[PDB]
Parts: structure tokens; C-alpha cells; sequence
């Protein structure tokens, strides 16, 4: 599951910098309070370690 | 020299044109005479003698045209191989072919009333039936063999044509236009065979089953597609032979289609590149949404885990695993696409 | 400019949607009216006039939608080629196609009781039968030609679609999903043709042979597979024509299958590598046991040679030679596998 | 861990073995009971109650085996994905498939005498016939759907097997052994369908036309090859449905053959090299004799030229030109062979 | 050594020649005896005893030839593998094959009058018919299995032949001459099966439906092409079995044709270069005239623009755009041709 | 339309010099007064600029 | 026959040293007294010459 | 005809020396007086010029 989560995180990270931005988090949901809550509970930015902490 | 050889090509091209005009004229007068000889008048009428004299007049003219045409072919052989004597070109094979064309083209309804006793057992009833049929019906059917002049005209008038044998000409015609060849021949055989079945079976059919032209076209069509006979079983052996002949052509024309619709479904180099591009766009979007569902379900699992509920997180975990599987499937489909594109 | 052209695409997309809604509405009311006109009531009843007025009301609306749709196509042609005058776009080909759609879509059962004498000879009995059939049955069958609006909607609503002609769209649909195309069309033709055979042959069938809908589905199905007719031979020429039409589609749909089940049996690059690996494991084990039998039989031959017996060593020698042969066969099979893997 | 997962594979392998034993046992007792219920005794006899109780006893045991087998599949899903709760594995798709197997495997002749009025019109005569047929015949036919356990046993016991879906397993079975697959299935369908046609049509056939088992095998065989029906047209809709089902399988099994006999006629790399060598030897000898005739005829032309004869040299000149042509033909055939060999 | 092995090849080649002479002699005398036993005389006549004694005399000679032929095969096995004892070569497989040839070749009409009661129900009538048929008719049909000696002679006398199994020999015969193999076998099966149907069905056919040889050739021919049966449905199970056997061979011989007419339509490397050249010449001329029309229509548009007319320039503008489109189409067709030629 | 006109003009210009000659204009019509009139109205030779002036 | 025996001996000799070991002889039989007897009659190890002596 | 005659002569000349020998003339006939007569009428050996002289 970890490899799949890493692949999904890399897919989200279009800029290739390794840090997903809140604008990208908002964008990937269009395909309000919940996104801000998950940003707060996962954190001024989100990295891979926070991603796997939230996934687990 | 070269100018003389081109002149022989022109005369050979012109003679085959007139031999086709008289070839179809003999058939057309035969068809009109056969149709009218049934109900319009009788075989001994002066109209029957007159129309059967136009066929004889056209056959004598045609046979002279075939002899002259082959005489030009002899001269072309003399020029090409630099020979003078006739016998140097009169090989055994050529004599047989010249005689074959004369025999095929000299079969036509001879003027004068001649009859023979025709006996055949009815289909689906096995009841014998005897009628005094005219002899011109067994001579009218072979007249359709004059259609070989159409192939000769086609070859001698094709722009691309002018080894260049009939094998290469037919093979290249199945590539430039495989549908027109398989449609003109199919329709032409449809009318020719349907009329032949009706003409041979208008004597021994008194219930208007196969003697009807529209009913004969159905019989030829089902036999050609090898569907079956139904109740359209011919009574005579001329109608049975034509149905068998259409059946054989119906198993070779449904074998060329399988070998033509297989080449026409493959994608060309240009079409493959376009197809790869549109699939890549679709899979790029699919990978975005599949992974987006993965994150959404993965966090939704966490949100209900802290909610102290049991049934809540269970549903989200089941959806997360399904999203993971679909995410993996689209990745494999995408990766296979890149492999094909690179190669 | 580009925004205007996209707007014309939207209007052209919307009009084809409504033309399909009224296209299927006209057919559905025709099917209900035809079914009820037989036993529920008669052709002169007020219900028949009312239902045949819904078809007329839907046809007038549909014809206006087709004219407006082609008017939008004219505007798209004006924008694309930068022309203003109408006549610059009214080519001879377009006029014929516009008129063809109007003629196809304007055929429907006209309100009012009109009858014609229908005569057909029964199948397998050749007994003539005459009935006064309503004229609305020869106008209801052409209404199924309105299904071409389904293709238009499909092209205009396909995500991959939006040269992009119908040839490329159909060809790429035989690659992405060759089974769905050959199954939706086969089933749709099954119901449409079976109802058409029953509707045309409910007048001249009093034994409930083909008039039964479940018996008509069997007749269409055996004809489609070119099995035969059995006793389901249609009496009328409408039922014979539909059976012939299904037969032709049954020889092209069994020629696409041969050309699709041939591409679906070949192994891909990924599958070939997996297949080569599993075969190599099997042949590696086979070479081990085949040679092990060779040594075992070779020594067993020696053991009984020193035993001073005759029948003993003879059996072991025969088994040794058989083991040698099988050892050689597996070596050749293995060596061929390595050749394919390397290349 | 891995040892536990292998243990689940063993239990899953063992359960499918017993489910096949009871699967064929239920069918075998059904076949014996159906055959004996016609003439040996009646439906109300104590033997009928006893034999129909063995089928019920085998069905109850089988349904427990299917539930336990899928329970093991649940445990394998739990181990593979590291989950504990049952609901994490009870997806909607799995529930439908589990219910489908239970419904298919629970259809069997219930003990007790129950009858229904069966009415069907005879073939080729259109004469209605009514008989009070037992209800166990419409429940015995679905029992043949238990043959899907044979596929499950095959996959779970294949050495090469142990994505590995049924698509890859079937595709690789059409490459390793394309003849055995197309022969075991064809023969198995032959006996199963022929008995089903006879069983459904032993009530409404009093002339021993299709009720005869040997006559039912002929009907299934001609329908499978799409030859036709002849006089073997079924009276009931169960015999018509099975004939249609065999016809469909007879158009897919004659489409796999065309796609298998096409791969089996192509020459391999090793065979092509051998074929090229033997052709080269033949053409090398042919070029020797063709040129030898050229010299012989060329000099024979000169010998009779000095003989002051006319007809003598003419024949030799004609033979010389024919020898020249044949000499050129073999040179082109040889040169084409070298081109293929080099590439 | 090598000389001895070549000697065994010569004796093995000679024995198969005589075994074919007596193989066809036994069949020919059987055919003459069967034909004459119907009307020329009766089964108890001295002529019947004499002719049935020639078959017995030929069978005894043939069986000795088969034993001696296999004895030579034993010696070739001894020389090849350097063995002496007989038992080293008498494997279980060889014993079964030797016994199979003896059993097949020892079936012939035994001299002496023996009869059995033959009962079969008529086709299309279901009326039972009983006749006391001679037992020599069920022994004459298996005599056609002696045709396997033709294959043995062909292999042992083929110049190219002399692994070299029957698989490679048949496969290479479908490449060198795929038409002769599919025509000699088709015609040979036609006469053999038609006579077998007539011979088995001359007892239970009193209406001269299938007993007629010319009517039996039609039945075999329609069944082979899978067209149908019509009214030629056999009454006996020998005539039904042969029709089924021809049907199976009629679905494998129409599957080889699809796989042979597909290889015979593809263009070779030499033919592709010629085809590309002629197409390039055509497209070069087409590009010249298409562009010439573009300029002509473009200027004609300008000429009428200054003429102060409305309808004039409108027509020329419409023609100019059509010429532009056709100009673009031929450019794409030409450019695709250059792409193929370069690669 | 400009690209198609340029392609047609290049097709006419077989010599590859970029200037179409009156002989070529006469030749491309065989696949009298009109050609002379169009030569006069397009002009001692015709170039691409004159070609697009006449086309427009 | 000699080539086939050599190929079989090479197949047995997995280590590629050219000397087949008694452990390999025991192993190739699982696919007690007889193996020891043949080891004694073929011989502290078995080579190709002993292999062809036992084969002949 | 000259090219075909040259090709046949080259086919006969297996040794590639350009001079066909009387032994080769005798051999190519098995696929007595006539061969000696043609050798005499074509001539101690036969070359391409004699071959085309006899052919013509
Ligand atoms: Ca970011
Ligand atoms: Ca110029
Ligand atoms: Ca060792
Ligand atoms: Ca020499
Ligand atoms: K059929
Ligand atoms: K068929």
C-alpha cells in the first residue's frame, strides 16, 4: 500500500519539487471545510512523511 | 520497329472492343428471344426465325473478329521475337486456346424449330414430369461464357496495365479496390445465375415457385451465402447445377472477404500514431482521477477512524482498496502504451 | 472566431440529441400502434387515428430539426472556409444528402384508413393466399431507417472524437472494444429484424408458425448464423427480404469475428516473455528427468547383461533407446525455445 | 505468513476437488434418473423418490462446499491485503458471484411428483400437441451448468498456473495445445447437447425422429457445422434453444479453427531454412537441364538449317524459343529464392 | 553399411508400390462387383462368387506385402540403431500400428451369400422400411480406408523427401502447391463419398432420389459447402454418416482456403516495388491536373468578380474550393506513398 | 487558401527557379485568348506575388 | 549413443567440474542398495570414462 | 537471344575459366556421333565466339 500511496503522491506533485501545495490539494478535489480540516490535520506545507502519516 | 509494335497494340485494342460489342449483342438478343419465345409467340413463328437469325449473324461476325484478333496476336509475336514464318508461332498451346475461344463463341441458338424430351423429377415431391422443351435452351445458357471478353477488354484498356499476367492484374485489383471487384462480380453473378435458373426451370415448374424471377433471385442469394435452400429446391439438373456453381463461388467470395476485412481493420502507421495520442490523453486523465480517489479514500479512512465508529471506517477501507486496485490497473495500461509508442 | 465555432458545435450537438428523442419516439409509437392495431382495435378506431397523429406530429417536428441541424452545418462550413453566401456551400452532394434524410425521416403511417390487396403464396405448400392488408405496414418498416441518428449522436458525443470520418471512427471502435460493437449491433438487429418479420407475416400466417415473436427470433437467429431455414420459411416477400438482409449481415459479422478472434489470440510482448519463462522452467525440468531415465536405463541394461539372461537385457535395451529418443526430442524443443527468447 | 498462505492454497485446492466430485455425482444421478423415469418406472415410484433424494443429498453437500470454498477465498483475501474484518472483503461484486454459484448449484429435481401441461406445435406439420410432462425435466437441464467446476479444478491444479486471469489461461491453452482444447470441448458439447435435445423432445416426438439419441447426435452435429436442419427440426422450444446454442458455439469454434490453422501452416525459422535448401537443390538442377535444352535446340536449329529443309528447322526454332522461355522462368524463380535466403 | 541401408530403402520403396497396386485392385473389383450385384445378377450367382474371390485373392497377397514391408522397416531399424534382436524393435506402439494396418486391409466382402435385416425410417416421411440387404455392403465401405497406401507411396517416392514426419511433408505441400492438394483431395472425396452414399442408400430409396449417382454427387457437394440438405436427406445411417463426414471435411477445407487465399493476396517484395512505381506515376499525374484545376478555378473566380455579376463568381468559388479539397487529398495520398517506398 | 495556392504554384514551377513561364502557363491548360488575357492581367513573367494577387 | 550419454552426463554434472558426485547420483534417483552397488561397479568418484564404461 | 545464349554458356562453364571442355559437352547431354560432329563443326576447344557462331 505504501508504494501505491507514494505513486499517488508523486502523481499529485506535478511540479516535481516533492512538496504538494494547498492549491494542488484544492485542485485535485474538483475531479471547503473538509480540505482545510485535512490540511490542518496533516500539517506550512505537506510532505511525503505527512502523507504517509495521514494515510496510516 | 517500336512504332509498328505500337500499331499492333492499337489494332489489337480496337478488335477486342468490337468483339465485346457483338459479344453482348448476341447475349442480349438471346435474352430477348428466350423471354418472348415463352408467351409472346411460339418457336415456329417468323419472329423467332428473325431473332434467331440476328444471333447467327452476330456469331459469324464475332468469330471473324476472334480470328483476326488472334492473327494480330500472331503478328505481335513475330515482331517481338523477330520471326517471320507462321509455324514458329503456332504452338500446341496457342492452337488449343484459339480453338477454345471459337468453340465457346460459336454456341448459340441455331435457327429452326428443334425439340427434345426433357424429363426431371420434382423437388420435395419426387413426382416425375415430362415436357417437350425446345433445344435452344441448352444452347442459350453456354452463351454467357462470352463474358470472358469483358476481362480481355479490361486488361487491354487499363491505364495501369498499359510479368503482367492475369494473376498480377487480379491481385493488384484486390488491393486498389477490393470492394468494387467483390461487388460488381457478386451483383453480376446474381442477375446472370438467377435468370439461368428461371430459364431452365420454367418448363418443370407450374406452381410459380422458382420460375418467378424474383423468387429465383432469392434462391441464388441464399445459396450464395450458404444459408440453405428452404423450399426453393430446383427440379431440373440445370437449376441444380447453377445453384451448385453459385455455392462454390459463394465459398470463395466469402473467403476473400475474410482476407480483405482482415487487412482493412489493421491500423496504418499514421492511424496508429493518432490512436496512440488519443489513448495517451485518456490514460493521463485517468491516472489523475484514479490517484485522486486513492488520496480521498485514504484520508476518509483516517477521518472516520478517529470518529470512534466501526461501520464507518470499514466502508472507506473497502473503497480505498478498490481505488488502489483501479489505480494499479490504469498504471499498467498506461505503461504498456508507452512501450508501444517508443517502439 | 474560435468561440463562435465552438458555439456552432454546441448547437449542432444539441439538435442531434432532440432529433434522436423524436426519432425513437416516432418508432416507439409506431410499434405500439402496430401491435394494438391487430387485436386491441381496428384501423378505423379513434385510437388508431390518435396514435397515428402522434407519429405525424413527431415527424413534422423531426423534419424541422433536421433542416435546422443542416442549417447549423451550413454555418459551420461558412465559418471554417470564411464564406458568406449560401450557394457557396450548397453543393450538389450536400443537396442530395439533405434530401435523403428528409425522405427517410418523412416515411411514417399517414392517419386515415387505407388498404391494399396483398397476395403471396404460402411456403412449403405453394398455396396462394389473399388478404386485404392495411397500407400502414409497408410504411412502418422504413421507419427503422431512422436509426442512423444513433450513429450521428455517438460521433457528436464521443469524448475521443471531440481525417475524422466514419471510416476511422468505426475502425478505432473495432480495436478499443471489438466485442461490444459486435454484440450491441447483433442483439439490436435481432430484435428489429424479428419484429419486422413477424409484422409483415402476421397476415399470411394462420398456423402461428412465424407470426409468433418467439418463433420469429429463432428464424432470424438461424438465418444470421447461416445454419438454414428448417420449416421457418417466410410466406411473404417482406419476410423473405428481411431474412436475406439478416443473412448478408450474418456473413459480414462472421467475417469480422474471424478477423477479431485472430488478433485476440496472438500473444503480446509482455505475455510472450511470461509464456517463454514458464515453458523454459517446464523444459528445464523435463531435460533433467529425460536424462535421468537415460542413465537409469543404460545402467539397467548393463546390470542384466552380466546376469546371463536374454529376455532381461532386451527389455532394458528397448527402454533405453526410447529414453534416448525422448531425451533428444526435449533437447530440440528446449533449443528452439532459447532461439526465440534471444530474438 | 507465507506458510499460512500456502496452507490456504491447499485447502482451496482440496475443496474444489470434492465440489467437482459431488458436481458430477449430481449430474450422473440426474441422467440415470431421467433415463429410467421414462420406461423403467414412473415418477411416483419409490425408486424415483430414492434417486431424486440422492441428488438432493448431493446438492446440500455441494452448497456447503461452495460456501466453505468461498470462505477460504475470503481468508486468502484477508492474508493478502492484511485485513481482519469480514466486511472489508464482502464487496458487491463478490456477493453477486457467490449468490450466482449458489443459485446455479441449487437447481436440481426436487423429490415429489409435480407436473405441468406442455404444449408445442410439431415441426414440418404445424400440428399442436399437448402432453402432461413432469416438472423435473426443466430442472434437470440447468444441472449441466455445474460444469464450471471443471474449469475451476483445471486452473487450481495446473502445474503452469501454480495477471493470471481466465483470459491468459485460455489464451495460453490455445497455443500449447490448440487441438485438444477444440476437440475435448467439441466432443463434450456433442454428447451434452444431444442428450439435452433428446430429453426435452421425448414427450412431443412419437415417430422416433429426434427422440432417438443417435438421431439427436446427427441433428446437433449438422447444426454445429451450420450445414442445416434437414428433417431434424425440433418440435419444442427447449430443443430449438439447444440447437441455437450449438449453432452459436459452431460459429465461434469454426472461427478459432480459421485462426489456428492459419498459424499452423506458416513455416518456422528452422523449417524455412530446410525448405529453402531443398528448393535451391531443385532449382540448381532445373537451371542445368533448362540451359542444356537451350544449347541442344539451338544447335539442332543450325543442323537442319544446312540440311536445305524448311519444315525441319522450323520445328527446332519453335522448340528453341520455348526452351529459352522456360530457361528465363527458372532463372527468375531461382533469383527470387536467393533474395529470400539472404534476407 | 551405407550401401546396405540404401538397399533397404529400395526394397521398402518397391513393396509399397505393389501394395498400392493390389490396394486399388481390391477396391476396383469391389466397385465392379457391387455395381453388378444389384441388377446384372444376384448374390448367389457364380459370377458373384468368382469376383468376390478375386478380392480375397488380392487381400491375402496384400497382407503378405504389408507384413514383408514392415519386416523391411524392422531391418532398417536394426541397421540404423545397430541392434540385432527382433524384440529390441518390437515396441508396443509399432505392434499396434502393424495390427491396425492388417485389420484395415483385411476387411473385404467374404465369398458366400450372407444377409442381414436392414431397417431404417425414411426421411421427410418418417415411414419405416425393412429390406434384407446383403452383408457385403457393410464390408465394402471400409475398403476405402486402403487409400492410406497412396500417402505412403507419395512420401516414399517424393524427390524432395528423398524431422521428415507427415506434419512437415503436408505443411510443405501446402506451400509449394496449395491448390493441387486442395483440389485433388476435394475431387477424390467427391467421387468416393458420392458412391458410398449411393451404395448404402440403394436399398431404402425406391423413388430414385439419392440412389441416383448424379443426385448423390449433388448431395455430397452441397453438404461439403455447408449449404444445406434440401430434399436430399439420407434415409439410412450409413448415408447420414457419410454426409456428416463430408461436412466435417467441408469445414476444414473451407478453413484452409481462408488461410491460403490470405497468403496468396499479399504482395511480394518484387510486386510491391512494381505496384509502388505504377501508383507513383498515377499520383504524379493526378497532382499535376488537380493543381491545374486549382489555378484555373482561382483565376476564373477573379475574372467574373470584375464582371459585376453575382451568380457568376459564386459558382467559380464553389468549384475552386472543391478543387482545393481534391488537391489536398491527392497530396496526402502521394505523401503516404513516399513514406511506404522509403521504408 | 494561401498555402494551397503556394503549393499549386510550386507544382506548376517544374524548373524550380521560382518564376513560372508563359510556355508553362500554356502547357498547364491542355490537361488561346483567355490565357493571353490572364497573362496580361497578372503581369515579362509571373511571380508568386502576382500569383497571390490574381488569386485574391 | 555416445553423444547422448555425454549430454546426459553433462546434464547431471550441474557444478560443471566434470566429476559427478555420489550426492548427485543419489539426488538424480528421486525423480539405496542399487545406487551403492552401481557406484561400486562404476568406480572415490565417477568420471566420463567410467560413465561410458558403465554405459557400454 | 544473345543474352540467354551467354547465360546458358556460363551455366555450362562450371569451372569458370571461360572455355567449355569436350568432357562438359559430353556430360551436359546425359540429362555419340552427334556430339563429336557438333564439336568438329563448332571448332581444340570451344569458346564464346564459337558458341554464338553455332547458335546463329
Ligand atoms: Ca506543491
Ligand atoms: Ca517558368
Ligand atoms: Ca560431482
Ligand atoms: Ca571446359
Ligand atoms: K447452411
Ligand atoms: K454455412
Amino acid at each position: 500500500s505504501e508504494e501505491e500511496i507514494r505513486e499517488a503522491f508523486r502523481v499529485f506533485d506535478k511540479d516535481g519539487n516533492g512538496y504538494i501545495s494547498a492549491a494542488e490539494l484544492r485542485h485535485v478535489m474538483t475531479n471547503d471545510e473538509e480540505v482545510d480540516e485535512m490540511i490542518r490535520e496533516a500539517d506550512g506545507q505537506v510532505n511525503y512523511e505527512e502523507f504517509v502519516q495521514m494515510m496510516t | 520497329a517500336l512504332r509498328r509494335r505500337r500499331a499492333l497494340f492499337e489494332k489489337r485494342k480496337r478488335l477486342s472492343d468490337y468483339a465485346l460489342i457483338f459479344g453482348m449483342f448476341g447475349i442480349v438478343v438471346m435474352v430477348i428471344e428466350t423471354e418472348l419465345s415463352w408467351g409472346a409467340y411460339d418457336k415456329a413463328s417468323l419472329y423467332s426465325l428473325a431473332l434467331k437469325c440476328l444471333i447467327s449473324l452476330s456469331t459469324i461476325i464475332l468469330l471473324g473478329l476472334i480470328i483476326v484478333y488472334h492473327a494480330r496476336e500472331i503478328q505481335l509475336f513475330m515482331v517481338d521475337n523477330g520471326a517471320d514464318d507462321w509455324r514458329i508461332a503456332m504452338t500446341y498451346e496457342r492452337i488449343f486456346f484459339i480453338c477454345l475461344e471459337i468453340l465457346v463463341c460459336a454456341i448459340h441458338p441455331i435457327p429452326g424449330n428443334y425439340t427434345f424430351t426433357w424429363t426431371a423429377r420434382l423437388a420435395f415431391s419426387y413426382a416425375p414430369s415430362t415436357t417437350t422443351a425446345d433445344v435452344d435452351i441448352i444452347l442459350s445458357i453456354p452463351m454467357f461464357l462470352r463474358l470472358y471478353l469483358i476481362a480481355r477488354v479490361m486488361l487491354l484498356h487499363s491505364k495501369l496495365f498499359t510479368n503482367f499476367n492475369t494473376r498480377f492484374v487480379m491481385k493488384t485489383l484486390m488491393t486498389i479496390c477490393p470492394g468494387t471487384v467483390l461487388l460488381v462480380f457478386s451483383i453480376s453473378l446474381w442477375i446472370i445465375a438467377a435468370w439461368t435458373v428461371r430459364a431452365c426451370e420454367r418448363y418443370h415448374d407450374q406452381q410459380d415457385v422458382t420460375s418467378n424471377f424474383l423468387g429465383a433471385m432469392w434462391l441464388i442469394s441464399i445459396t450464395f451465402l450458404s444459408i440453405g435452400y428452404g423450399d426453393m429446391v430446383p427440379n431440373t439438373y440445370c437449376g441444380k447445377g447453377v445453384c451448385l456453381l453459385t455455392g462454390i463461388m459463394g465459398a470463395g467470395c466469402t473467403a476473400l472477404v475474410v482476407a480483405v476485412v482482415a487487412r482493412k481493420l489493421e491500423l496504418t502507421k499514421a492511424e496508429k500514431h493518432v490512436h496512440n495520442f488519443m489513448m495517451d490523453i485518456q490514460y493521463t486523465k485517468e491516472m489523475k482521477e484514479s490517484a485522486a480517489r486513492v488520496l480521498q479514500e485514504a484520508w476518509m479512512f483516517y477521518k472516520h477512524t478517529r470518529r470512534k465508529e466501526s461501520h464507518a471506517a470499514r466502508r472507506h477501507q473497502r473503497k480505498l482498496l478498490a481505488a488502489i486496485n483501479a489505480f494499479r490497473q490504469v498504471r499498467l495500461k498506461h505503461r504498456k502504451l508507452r512501450e508501444q509508442v517508443n517502439s
